[PDB]
């Protein structure tokens, strides 16, 4: 229904809002008071709207239907978290196939080829989670990265990922919130999350940098390296320089840490670093000019973008098959369940806002 | 190939192989020649069957001191790990005698600690199966610098969790 | 920009003093399209939130959802204090008549403003002072401008010995 | 006799200096088959269990499992510092060049002698010093015997306030 003023300030607060379809509207300034002031023309719908909030804005989290998707809607979100912070989320433990699934070995090709092919992450997510059954939160806001729920082994665990699917999977202001949020989130209530990486870099542009990147995109690291719930980081491709930092790394305190062989962990771009690298050697000879500047781009995207470097420093613990991803997760999982971690004494931390 | 989805896994495959055996074919056989299991068969004897997730696997050093450069095995001496027995959760990391005579290095060390902080962090005991035949001379002081951290965990770890050496 | 400075100084113990004069919210669709509801409740997030002494002066302006945020003994500030020259109400008096006088702005179209225009100034002579938040105590005190200082003196005199701590928690969940 | 001092130290509060100079551990088999392995391993226990600043300053020698022992960083020490004279490494050149060298010395009995003369002498030249721990930052700085004083002053200065704690425990397991 309505909710208009400072009222829509309680709902900030609280964790999870849900919206349903022009049954419902959020704003602080009524649309008329805002054309008396500006001169500007929007209906209700536009200006609060659940579809506006939800892909806009980033104040909701879920547009259903009719208010009985929505009611079904919480029940599920309540399904995952516990009733307070002084206790894990409920759970319906059931042992997991320790064999590898057929559907696990799909994952073996779910990668293709082409560095500019997208592939579906959920497909990823749904691969380790019980009864492929995922549970997504702000699907539309955001789209470049997924933050959701499910259950491994019939525990509640919390989800965060790049969807190469949409914008191919960069970091920009609204994925920094989104998923910081959700990181806290899970944090907070003793949700593990497990987080599957791909990104090539930050969403360039001036709107960015002047829209605040750099104390926005903070948030997902803070959220992250303040993090003690058990904290599983998957790299299936892309990890490129502080991209690949904010993403769960280990540098963060990230307690696994699996890279396929599909992934490349590395400072730059193949083919912009070695415009910095060479950038001398190339000048020289400019008979072929391109032609060599091609063939260095090949020896390095074929000897430094894998993740074999940082395997060899302990970045990952270790580079899987793509079909034994949730083999790991599972068997991972019982050790880190009873993970004991502390943030130094603090009436509370300052994350940037 | 290796620029295509399955080379680079057929790569892994590989790489998972020489991994395994890090040591010289006459080293194992030297080994067991004195009764002696490989680093790796400790390993599974003492885990519960198929419970053994190794970390570190594939970490190499970079000490270009007496060109040891030349000589970069995957583990870099030392198979650590978590695993369970008889249903417990376990931390365990067992000295490869057959690498550069299981003797303490960096990534050697640096990679035994990882493990006991994760041992630490989860409370699970410490399974340490030695071998080591001594420091890495080559390296000097950073050896020195391995042996330390892990003391200084001995220490703060003393009394927190179940710390078990087996010394063959 | 506030919500983070509270926030540094409740960290930090260093005790917040606040000066209030807001109308309320700059109205515009991009304020709502850029989540000015998960960014504006920041700022009552770190007040609620902080533990330090809190003393609130509301010089003048101070209506609805703004009031609430800057500092109100609502989110747990200390002392507040209001001049004479205070409004705190629930809205604007225009505004405000244009609602509760709907049925009876209609009727008599003959001097449809100067039954409007004279209805407001009722308002804005009865409500728009600090004495109706005061007489239940949403202000400690009104005062003399003049009084500002010896009020905030004395008083953070009394509140450095300030205990307060929020329930246990690894961290807080603040809108990002 | 170092570590219940260190110990005693340390349940008291009082900063720990150390100043070292040490080849490494008696040899003798009556130590091997008196406990040598357990009754040492206490210095280390005392050093890495303590919580207290502890200043380490190196004046010459600094070898192998002694280096370790006496307060290094790698213990937990706050801040190590160690003289231009100091030999910070893993073994004496005297025997490092009997293993490091073995096949490139075999060659040529004959001025054999003068090619480990020679080698002892480019190995300490090049090893037998700080500067190699100091990149590592295994010591804090290699400095002039004359300020000893003035850098443990300068120093306890800031270490006097530093909060260090070990895991919760009913108690440590030290040998015995």
């Amino acid at each position: 229904g309505p909710c208009a003023g400072g009222a829509v300030y309680s709902p900030a607060i609280t964790d999870f809002t849900v919206m349903v379809d022009q049954t419902s509207h959020m704003f602080i300034t009524g649309p008329d008071v805002i054309k008396t002031v500006t001169g500007e023309d929007v209906g209700f719908e536009e200006l609060g709207g659940a579809r506006t909030h939800n892909s806009t804005s980033g104040v909701a989290h879920h547009m259903a239907g009719d208010e009985k998707d929505a009611v079904e809607y919480v029940k599920q979100l309540l399904s995952y978290l516990p009733s307070n912070n002084l206790s894990e989320p409920p759970a319906f433990p059931e042992e997991a196939d320790l064999a590898v699934t057929d559907e696990d070995a799909e994952l073996d090709t779910i990668v293709p080829d082409s560095a500019n092919q997208p592939y579906d992450m959920h497909s990823v997510i749904e691969h380790v989670l019980d009864d492929a059954e995922f549970f997504e939160t702000q699907p539309l806001f955001a789209p470049n990265i997924l933050t959701g729920f499910g259950r491994v082994e019939g525990r509640p665990v919390g989800i965060v990922a790049n969807q190469p699917m949409q914008f191919a999977g960069c970091l920009d202001i609204t994925a920094s919130e989104k998923a910081a949020r959700f990181v806290r989130t899970c944090d907070a209530f003793n949700v593990p999350v497990l987080t599957f990486v791909d990104v090539p870099g930050f969403l360039p542009g001036v709107d960015q940098e002047h829209d605040g990147i750099i104390r926005r995109g903070a948030k997902l690291i803070f959220a992250y390296a303040e993090a003690t719930v058990p904290l599983i980081t998957v790299i299936t491709r892309k990890a490129f320089g502080g991209a690949y930092i904010v993403m769960g790394s280990k540098h963060l305190g990230a307690d696994l840490n699996l890279a396929w062989p599909t992934a490349q962990i590395a400072v730059m771009g193949a083919q912009g670093a070695v415009n910095i690298l060479h950038r001398r050697t190339i000048a020289d000879a400019g008979d072929d000019a391109e032609a060599t500047r091609a063939r260095l781009i090949q020896e390095y995207e074929d000897a430094l973008l894998n993740p074999y470097t940082a395997a060899e420093r302990g970045y990952v613990d270790a580079v899987i098959m793509p079909s034994d991803t949730r083999r790991h997760i599972v068997r991972g999982l019982r050790q880190l369940r009873t993970k004991r971690e502390s943030l130094p004494p603090k009436k509370h931390g300052n994350i940037p806002l | 190939d290796i620029h295509t989805t399955a080379g680079k896994l057929a790569d892994l495959r590989r790489r998972i192989e020489e991994a395994t055996h890090a040591g010289s074919a006459r080293a194992v056989e030297k080994q067991h020649a004195k009764g002696k299991l490989t680093a790796r068969e400790r390993i599974d004897l003492l885990l519960d069957e198929g419970s053994f997730v190794e970390l570190d696997e594939f970490a190499r050093h970079r000490s270009t001191n007496f060109g040891l450069d030349a000589n970069r095995p995957y583990g870099d001496g030392v198979v650590t790990g978590y695993g369970t027995v008889d249903g417990r959760p376990v931390a365990v990391f067992s000295q490869d005698f057959t690498v550069f005579g299981g003797a303490l290095g960096e990534v050697y060390g640096q990679k035994i600690v990882k493990v006991m902080d994760f041992a630490l962090k989860t409370g699970c005991p410490v399974v340490g199966i030695n071998d080591s035949g001594g420091a890495r001379i080559q390296e000097g002081v950073a050896s020195l610098g391995a042996y330390g951290e892990i003391f200084r965990r001995n220490t703060h770890a003393s009394g927190v969790i179940p710390q078990i050496s087996l010394v063959v």
